[PDB]
C-alpha cells in the first residue's frame, strides 16, 4: 500500500473515469487467494519448503497503540488488541485500506484496561484479560452472538500473560507478582499456584508436561504438573522477550533483547547461535510445520529465518517499530502489527 | 417471506447467488433427523449455512448451501452421495 | 450416522493427490493384515475421498475408523490434521387509563400515518433465549428491499398494542423516525417523549421510574449516514440537548439508558455502516426481481436482461397510444432530469428522495409518473442511460468505489453498445447520439491484456462476463486482440457459456488451461435426483455446452498447446473430449495430464495418438496404468502412420511384463525419440529388457529419463554393455539412485572409448564420494563428445573438485557447462575454479550454491573473471553468506569484465554501503549484465530508488529476483 507509488484496482480505473465524466471536470495489485488448487506454483528446478516470497496485500486502522495480535485461518477474521479494547475484522472483502471493523469489544469499568490476548487452537475461544479488571474473562467464538460464557476469578492481581492447552482442558494465567495460575474450564477452580519469584515471568509456554518461563533475571525454568518438585535452572546473558516451542522436535527459540537467538533442547543443555542483529528483538513465532520461524524487532524489520541452521531467507522493511506478529495455520499469511496499524502479508513458495 | 438469523462469523457478502436442490422428505428427515439439532456444528465446520425447508404439499424438500460456489458444488456432492447410500440401504431392507 | 461421516470426509479432503495415494496405499496394507474384515482392493484403488470415507465407516465403524485415520495421519508424518480429526471427533462422536389512552392514541396515528402513506412467531422470539444462554437487548433486521421496513415496524408495534406481543415486558414503545428528528436541529429525549404524547405532557418520574418498562424503535438508520460522518463527543446525561445525530449514536452505543433495549431495522449498506458501533447484537436476515420480470416479459432481445430492461424501458417511454413519435424538446429535458436524479442517487447511496429535492431538480411529479411505472435495477439502468447521453474530491467516490452495488450499472452500460439495443433508442429520440465511452471501454479491456503476468482468473473471467454482454463480434475482436495466452477457471454453467463465445473471436490464441470442477452432471445411476427432471438426467443442456466448447477447443487455427491445472473429469467427460481431437483439423502440438485425474477415461487417449498427425508431444503423470492398456498403447504406437515424436510416464506403476512390451516398442517403433520413467519401481529385471532393446542398432531412441528407479550396479552394468554397443542414444539421467562408486566405475569404462556418442549425462543424489570423482575424471581424459555434467548434492569435497580441475585444465577437454550445488565447498576449491576460468577456453557456465564460498572464495573467483580472456557466460552465487567487502571486489571484477552477461545474487546480508557499490558497478557503460537477480523490496526507499535510476540506464537490464529467467527452455525441458 504505502510501499508503492499507489496502490489501484480493476474497476478503480473504470469508476475515476465515470466520475470525472459525470462530474464534468506488476501494476494492478491482486487480492488474496483462498482455494488451495489455484495457488498453482511449479515445482522448484503438507509440505516443508522454506518460503521465497513476501507482498503487502492490506492495512488494517485501529487508531490507537496495538499490543496483541491474532490470525484465524478457518475463518477469515483477524484480532487487535488495545488498552481500551478489542477490534474484530475480517479478510474477505477487497479493498485497499479498512476503517470500518467487524465488531467492537468495549470494556466499562474505572481504570481498567486490556494488555493481552490469546486465541483457541481450535479457532472457538478467546481470554482476555488486564489490569485492575475483576477477573480473566473468555469469550465464545462459536456462537451467532459474541458473550462471555465464563469468568476466572482473581483479585487484586495484574496478568501479563496467557496460554492454553485443549487436550486436557487447562488454562494457564502469568502475574506480575511472579504467581503462576492454573484452572479447569469444567469447574474453573483453581488447582495449583507456583510462586517464590518476584521478579516474575514475562512469558510462559505450554506443551505435554512442561511449563518454561522467563524473565527478566535472564534464567529459563522447567516446572511439572504431576509433582512439586523444584524447576530446573538454566543461565542466559540477556533477558528474555518471548519463547515458542517447535510442534515437530524438541527445541526451544527465544529472543535475549540484545540481538541474539539461541536453542534449547529439553532432553540436554545444549546451545547454539542461530542469529544476529544490531536491534532488540520483541517477538518470535515458529511455523506450524517447524521448518521456519518469524522474528520482529524494534529496527522496524520483519524477518524470517531457516529452522536446520538459522540463515535468513529475506526480510521487509517498515516504517514505525513493530511489537508483535502472528503465523497462520495455513502457513501462508503473517500479519504484524506497528503503530496504529495492523498490516497483512502473503507467502508463496 | 421467510426469517432466519444468520451467525456474526460468516460474512454478508456471501449471501449473494444460493443454490437450491430438492429430495424427499423422508430421505431429508433421515438425513437431519426430526430436530436438526446438528445444523450448527455443520454450518461451523463447513463455513457454510444451510435452510431446511418443507413444501406445502410435504414430498419434495428443498435445503440451502450460502458461501464461495466451489464451497456450494462441493457440499452438494457430499449430500447426493449420503442421499443414493441412505436410498440403497432403504433398498436392500 | 452423517453427522460423523461428514468431518471425516472434510478431514480427508485436505490431502494431496500423492498424499491421497499414500494413505490409499496405508489403508491397504493394513487391510491385507486384516482377517477380522476385508475390504475389496479393486474399490479402495476406485474411490475417492467422499466414497473412502463413507466406506471407511461402514465397513470399520465411527470410532475405529476415525482412531484408524488418525493413527494413519500420525504415520505419514501429519501431525496438524491429526488434532483437528481428534478435536473433531471429540465433537462429533456422541457419548457411549394513562396507558391505555397512550396505545389507543399510538394505533390511530400509525393507522392515520399507514392510510396516508408467519413472521409474528419469529418476532416474538426475538428476545428469547438461545442454547449457549443469552439474552438480547439489541436486535439488527437487515434483507432485499422490497420489503417495506416501516410496514414491519408499523405492524410490529401495532401487534404489541393489540396485546399479543411481549406482553409482560414492556409497556411503552416509541417509535422513532428519523426524518423527523433531521427536520429539526435541536432535539432532546424529553421533548420526544412529551410530543408523542397527545397532551403533550407526560410524567417524568413514572416514565424513568424503570428501564424495562421502556423501548425504542429506530428507522431507516442508512438514510442519514452523511450526518452521522461528522464525529462528536458523546453525552453521558440524558436531560441535556444536542444534535439528533449525536442522540442517535449514544443511544445505539448503550453508553445512555444502558439497561434499556433497543431494536433496528435498515438496508444492507445500513448494517455495514453500523456493524461497528451495536455491542453483541442478533443479527436476523430478510427474504420484486421475479414479479418485475415476469411482468416485463408478459409485456413484450432473449440473450441479455439489459437488452429485456431496455425493451420494457423503452415501450415505457413510447407516448401512450401514439407510436413512432419524436420526442418533444422539453420532454428530453425532463428525461435527463430524471436521469441526473437517479445518477445522483447511486452516487450518493440513497434509495429515498424527499418532495424537496424533487423540487431542487425541478421535475414535475406528473411527468415523472408518466415516465415510471414500477427499484434498484431501474435506477442502475436510469444511470446507465445517462452516461449514454461538486467539491473538487468527495468521498463518495471512493464509497461507491467498493463497487459492491456498482456491479449492474457497469453490467448495463456495456450492454447499450449493442446495435440491436442502439437502434431502437435512435429512432425513439431521432437524434444521433455520439458516446466516447466505448473508447473508454475498449481502452480499460486493452489494459488488462497488456499485464506481464498471465491475466488473473478472476479477472479474466468477469472480463468474458462483460464482453459477452456486449455481444459485439468486431468489439470483441478489437479488445480481446492485446493477449496470447490466458488462464480461465470453469466454476458455473454461465462460466461455461461467456468462455464458449468470447474465445471464437481472439486471432492470437496459443496457450490455454482450464480447472473444472463441479460442473459434470450426476450420473444417471447410483445419482437419481428427482427435483432434476427427465431431460437434467440425460442429454443435459449441460452435455451440449460442453460438447461445444470441446469443438471451439477443436477447431480453432492458431492454438497449439492445451493444459489442465486440474480437474476431476468423467470417463463420459473425456470420451466427449477425445472425439472432438479426433479430427483431422485439429492442430494441438503439445498436451499436459499430470496434475489432473483422468484415470477412468485413459485408455481413450490413445486412439487420438494414433489417429491424429499433427500430434507431437503427450505427458501423461500420476494415473494407474493396467496391462491391458500398456498393450493397447503399444498397439496405437505400432501403427506405421504415427508421427508422436515424445511420450512421459509417471508412477504408473507398471509391471515386467510392461517393461518388456515397452521395450518391444522401442525396438520396432521409428518415430518415438525420447522415454521418461521416474517414480516407477524399475529394478535391474527391468532395466536389463530395455538394455537388449538398445543394444541393436536400429533403435532410434534419444533421450532417457530414470528418477527414482532405484537401479544397483547389476543395472550399471547392464547400461555400460548397451551404450558400448548402442550409437544412437545422446541425453540420460540417472538420479535419486543409489549406484555408488561401482557403478560410476563401471559407467566411465564403458565411456572411456572414442567411439561414444553421450552428450548430456546427470546424476544427483548418487551417494558419490571422493572415489567417484577420481573415475569420472580418469574417465574424461580422453573424450570430446560429452559437453554438459552435473553432480549435486553429493560429499564430493575439495579434492574431488580440484581432480576434475585438473583433468579440465587441458585444452582437450570440450566440457562446456558444470553445475554442482551443496557439496561442501570452501576457498581452496575456488582458488582452482579459478585457475580453470582464466585459463580454459570451453567452459561457459557454473553454479555453487548452498557453498560456505565465503569472502576468500568471492575474492578468488573475481581475480579470475578479472581476466580480459575469459569467455565465462553465466555464473551462479547463493546462500553463500556474503558482506561488504566480497560485495566491493564482486563490484570491481563486474567493472572489469565484459564477457559475463547473466548473474545472480540472493539468500545474501549486503549493507547499504555494498548496495551503492553494486549499483555503481552496475552503472558503468563498459559492462552489459543482461539478467541480475536481487529483491528489490528487500531494502530502504534510497536503495529502490538507486535501483530503479539504475533500471533507466540501459533499458534492457532486467532486474528479478527470481532466477532462471530468460533461461534457454531446453535446459529444464530436457531434465524433465
Amino acid at each position: 500500500l504505502f510501499w508503492d507509488k499507489e496502490p489501484w484496482f480493476w474497476h478503480d480505473t473504470l469508476t475515476e473515469q465515470l466520475w470525472r465524466i459525470f462530474a464534468g471536470v506488476s501494476r494492478f495489485l491482486q487480492s488474496i487467494s483462498w482455494d488451495p488448487e489455484d495457488f498453482e506454483d511449479a515445482w522448484k528446478r503438507k509440505r516443508l519448503a522454506v518460503p521465497c516470497k513476501l507482498e503487502k496485500m492490506r492495512i488494517l486502522a485501529h487508531g490507537e497503540l496495538v499490543l496483541a495480535t491474532a490470525i484465524s485461518s478457518f475463518t477469515r477474521h483477524v484480532f487487535t488488541c488495545g488498552r481500551r479494547g478489542i477490534k474484530v475484522w475480517s479478510l474477505t472483502g477487497q479493498v485497499a485500506e479498512d476503517r470500518f471493523p467487524e465488531s467492537h469489544l468495549p470494556i466499562q469499568t474505572p481504570g481498567a484496561f486490556l494488555r493481552t490476548c490469546l486465541l483457541s487452537s481450535n479457532s472457538r475461544s478467546l481470554l482476555t484479560g488486564g489490569y485492575n479488571l475483576a477477573s480473566v474473562s473468555v469469550w465464545d467464538l462459536a456462537a451467532p452472538s459474541l458473550h462471555v460464557k465464563e469468568q476466572l476469578p482473581c483479585a487484586g492481581l495484574n496478568c501479563q500473560a496467557l496460554d492454553a492447552n485443549l487436550d486436557a482442558n487447562l488454562a494457564f494465567a502469568s502475574f506480575t507478582s511472579g504467581v503462576v495460575r492454573i484452572w479447569d474450564l469444567r469447574d474453573q477452580s483453581v488447582v495449583r499456584d507456583l510462586k517464590g519469584y518476584p521478579d516474575g515471568v514475562k512469558s510462559i509456554v505450554v506443551k505435554g508436561y512442561n511449563i518454561w518461563t522467563g524473565g527478566p533475571d535472564a534464567c529459563l525454568r522447567c516446572w511439572d504438573q504431576r509433582t512439586i518438585m523444584k524447576p530446573l535452572e538454566y543461565q542466559f546473558k540477556s533477558q528474555i522477550m518471548s519463547l515458542s516451542h517447535s510442534p515437530q522436535e524438541d527445541w526451544v527459540l527465544l529472543g535475549m533483547a540484545n540481538g541474539q537467538q539461541w536453542l534449547q533442547s529439553t532432553s540436554g543443555s545444549q546451545r547454539h547461535m542461530v542469529g544476529q542483529k544490531d536491534s532488540v528483538i520483541l517477538s518470535v513465532k515458529f511455523s506450524p510445520f517447524g521448518q521456519w520461524w518469524a522474528s520482529v524487532g524494534m529496527d522496524d524489520f520483519l524477518g524470517v529465518y531457516s529452522m536446520p541452521a538459522g540463515t535468513k531467507v529475506f526480510e521487509v522493511p517498515e516504517m514505525s517499530p513493530v511489537t508483535c506478529c502472528d503465523v497462520s495455520s495455513n502457513n501462508r499469511l503473517v500479519v504484524t502489527g506497528s503503530g496504529e496499524h495492523a498490516s497483512v502479508y502473503q507467502i508463496t513458495y | 417471506p421467510q426469517i432466519r438469523i444468520r451467525p456474526w462469523w460468516f460474512p454478508v457478502q456471501e449471501l449473494r447467488d444460493p443454490l437450491v436442490f430438492y429430495l424427499e422428505a423422508w430421505l431429508a428427515d433421515e438425513l437431519f433427523g426430526p430436530d436438526r439439532a446438528i445444523i450448527p456444528e455443520m454450518e461451523w465446520t463447513s463455513q457454510a449455512l444451510l435452510t431446511v425447508d418443507i413444501v406445502d404439499s410435504g414430498n419434495l424438500v428443498e435445503i440451502t448451501v450460502f458461501g464461495r460456489p466451489r464451497v456450494q458444488n462441493r457440499v452438494k456432492s457430499m449430500l447426493l452421495c449420503l442421499a443414493w447410500f441412505h436410498r440403497e440401504h432403504r433398498a436392500r431392507a | 450416522l452423517t453427522f460423523s461421516s461428514y468431518g471425516l470426509q472434510w478431514c480427508l479432503y485436505e490431502l494431496d493427490k500423492e498424499e491421497f495415494q499414500t494413505f490409499k496405499e496405508l489403508l491397504k496394507k493394513k487391510s491385507s493384515e486384516s482377517t477380522t474384515c476385508s475390504i475389496p482392493q479393486f474399490e479402495i484403488e476406485n474411490a475417492n475421498v467422499e466414497c473412502l470415507a463413507l466406506l471407511l465407516h461402514e465397513y470399520y465403524g465411527a470410532s475405529l475408523a476415525w482412531a484408524t485415520s488418525i493413527s494413519i495421519f500420525e504415520n505419514m508424518n501429519l501431525r496438524t490434521l491429526s488434532e483437528k480429526a481428534r478435536d473433531d471427533m471429540k465433537r462429533h462422536s456422541p457419548e457411549d387509563g394513562d396507558t391505555w389512552d397512550y396505545k389507543s392514541h399510538v394505533m390511530t396515528k400509525f393507522a392515520e400515518e399507514e392510510d396516508v402513506r408467519p413472521e409474528m412467531q419469529t418476532l416474538a422470539g426475538a428476545f428469547d433465549s438461545d442454547r449457549w444462554g443469552f439474552r438480547p437487548r439489541t436486535v439488527v433486521l437487515h434483507g432485499k428491499s422490497g420489503i417495506g421496513k416501516s410496514a414491519l415496524a408499523r405492524r410490529i408495534v401495532l401487534c404489541w398494542a393489540q396485546g399479543g406481543l411481549y406482553q409482560g415486558m414492556f409497556s411503552y414503545v416509541f417509535f422513532l423516525p428519523v426524518r423527523e428528528m433531521q427536520r429539526k436541529k435541536e432535539s432532546s429525549v424529553t421533548e420526544f417523549i412529551s410530543r408523542e404524547w397527545p397532551d403533550s405532557q407526560a410524567p417524568v418520574t413514572e416514565i424513568m421510574s424503570r428501564p424495562e418498562r421502556l423501548l425504542f424503535i429506530i428507522d431507516g438508520f442508512d438514510d442519514l449516514g452523511s450526518v452521522l460522518n461528522n464525529d462528536t463527543k458523546l453525552c453521558k446525561d440524558w436531560a441535556e440537548k444536542q444534535p439528533p445525530f449525536t442522540l442517535i449514536r449514544s443511544l445505539l452505543r448503550k453508553v445512555l439508558l444502558p439497561e434499556s433495549f433497543l431494536i433496528v431495522t435498515v438496508r444492507d449498506v445500513g448494517t455495514e455502516k453500523l456493524k461497528s458501533e451495536v455491542v453483541s447484537p442478533r443479527y436476523l436476515l430478510v427474504r420484486a426481481v421475479g414479479s418485475l420480470i415476469c411482468v416485463a416479459l408478459q409485456l413484450q432481445f432473449n440473450q441479455t436482461l439489459t437488452g429485456l430492461h431496455a425493451a420494457f424501458v423503452f415501450h415505457q417511454l413510447t407516448p401512450r397510444g401514439v407510436v413512432r413519435r419524436c420526442l418533444n424538446l422539453e420532454e428530453r429535458v425532463v428525461l435527463k432530469r430524471f436521469c441526473r436524479m437517479a445518477v445522483e442517487g447511486v452516487w450518493n447511496r440513497k434509495s429515498v428522495f424527499d418532495g424537496d429535492d424533487l423540487m431542487v431538480q425541478g421535475l414535475g411529479e406528473s411527468e415523472l409518473r408518466a415516465l415510471f411505472h414500477m427499484h434498484l435495477s431501474l435506477q442502475d439502468f436510469c444511470a446507465a442511460l445517462y452516461y449514454v447521453l461538486k467539491t473538487k474530491r468527495s468521498m463518495e467516490l471512493k464509497q461507491a468505489g467498493f463497487h459492491i452495488h456498482s456491479l449492474w450499472m457497469k453490467r448495463f452500460l456495456f450492454g447499450l453498445v449493442s446495435e440491436d439495443v442502439r437502434r431502437p433508442l435512435e429512432v425513439l429520440l431521432g437524434c444521433p447520439v455520439p458516446l466516447g465511452v466505448k473508447q473508454k471501454l475498449l481502452h480499460w479491456v486493452s489494459l488488462l491484456g497488456q499485464q506481464p503476468n498471465a491475466t488473473t482468473p478472476g479477472d479474466t473471467l468477469d472480463a468474458f462476463h462483460c464482453l459477452f454482454e456486449t455481444q459485439d463480434k468486431e468489439f470483441v475482436r478489437l479488445a480481446l486482440n492485446s493477449f496470447q495466452e490466458v488462464w480461465l477457471p470453469i466454476n458455473q454453467n454461465l462460466d461455461l457459456i461467456a468462455s464458449s463465445f468470447c474465445l471464437q473471436h481472439c486471432p492470437y490464441l496459443r496457450k490455454i488451461r482450464v480447472d473444472v470442477k463441479g460442473i459434470f452432471p450426476r450420473d444417471e445411476s447410483a445419482e437419481a435426483c428427482p427435483v432434476v427432471p427427465l431431460w437434467m438426467r440425460d442429454k443435459t443442456l449441460i452435455e451440449e455446452q460442453w460438447e461445444d466448447f470441446c469443438s471451439m477447443l477443436g477447431t480453432h487455427p492458431h492454438l497449439r498447446q492445451l493444459d489442465l491445472g486440474s480437474s476431476i473429469l468423467t470417463e463420459r467427460a473425456m470420451k466427449t473430449l477425445c472425439a472432438k481431437l479426433r479430427h483431422p483439423t485439429c492442430k494441438i502440438q503439445t498436451l499436459m495430464f499430470r496434475n489432473a485425474q483422468i484415470t477412468p477415461g485413459v485408455q481413450h487417449l490413445w486412439r487420438i495418438v494414433m489417429a491424429n498427425r499433427n500430434l507431437r508431444s503427450l505427458n501423461l503423470g500420476g494415473t494407474h496404468l493396467k496391462e491391458e492398456d500398456v498393450r493397447m498403447a503399444c498397439e496405437a504406437l505400432k501403427h506405421p502412420k504415427c508421427l508422436l515424436e515424445s511420450l512421459r510416464l509417471d508412477c504408473c506403476g507398471l509391471t515386467h511384463a510392461c517393461y518388456l512390451k515397452i521395450s518391444q516398442i522401442l525396438t520396432t517403433s521409428p518415430s518415438l525419440k525420447s522415454l521418461s520413467l521416474a517414480g516407477n519401481k524399475v529394478t535391474d529385471q527391468g532395466v536389463m529388457p530395455l538394455s537388449d532393446a538398445l543394444r541393436v542398432s536400429q533403435c532410434a531412441l534419444q533421450k532417457l529419463i530414470l528418477e527414482d528407479c532405484g537401479i544397483t550396479a547389476t543395472g550399471c552394468q547392464s547400461l555400460a554393455s548397451a551404450l558400448v554397443s548402442n550409437r544412437s542414444l545422446t541425453h540420460l539421467c540417472l538420479s535419486n539412485n543409489s549406484l555408488g562408486n561401482e557403478g560410476v566405475n563401471l559407467l566411465c569404462r564403458s565411456m572411456r572409448l572414442p567411439h561414444c556418442s553421450l552428450q548430456r549425462l546427470m546424476l544427483n543424489q548418487c551417494h558419490l564420494d571422493t572415489a567417484g570423482c577420481g573415475f569420472l575424471a580418469l574417465a574424461l581424459m580422453g573424450n570430446s563428445w560429452l559437453t554438459h555434467l552435473s553432480l549435486s548434492m553429493n560429499p564430493v569435497e575439495d579434492n574431488g573438485v580440484k581432480l576434475l580441475c585438473e583433468v579440465m585444465r587441458e585444452p582437450s577437454c570440450h566440457l562446456q557447462d558444470l553445475e554442482l550445488v551443496k557439496c561442501h565447498l570452501t576457498a581452496a576449491c575456488c582458488e582452482s575454479l579459478s585457475c580453470v576460468i582464466s585459463r580454459s577456453r570451453h567452459l561457459k557456465s557454473l553454479d555453487l550454491t548452498d557453498n560456505a564460498l565465503g569472502d576468500g572464495g568471492v575474492a578468488a573467483l573475481c581475480e579470475g573473471l578479472k581476466q580480459k580472456n575469459s569467455v565465462l557466460a553465466r555464473l551462479g552465487l547463493k546462500a553463500c553468506g556474503l558482506t561488504s567487502d566480497c560485495c566491493e571486489a564482486l563490484s570491481l571484477a563486474l567493472s572489469c569484465n565484459r564477457h559475463l552477461t547473466s548473474l545472480n545474487l540472493v539468500q545474501n546480508n549486503f549493507s547499504p554501503k555494498g548496495m551503492m557499490k553494486l549499483c555503481s558497478a552496475f552503472a558503468c557503460p563498459t559492462s552489459n549484465l543482461q539478467i541480475i537477480g536481487l529483491w528489490k523490496w528487500q531494502y530502504p526507499v534510497q536503495i529502490r530508488k538507486l535501483l530503479e535510476e539504475v533500471q533507466l540506464l540501459k533499458p534492457r537490464v532486467v532486474i528479478d529476483g527470481s532466477w532462471h529467467s530468460f533461461d534457454e527452455d531446453d535446459r529444464y525441458w530436457w531434465k524433465n
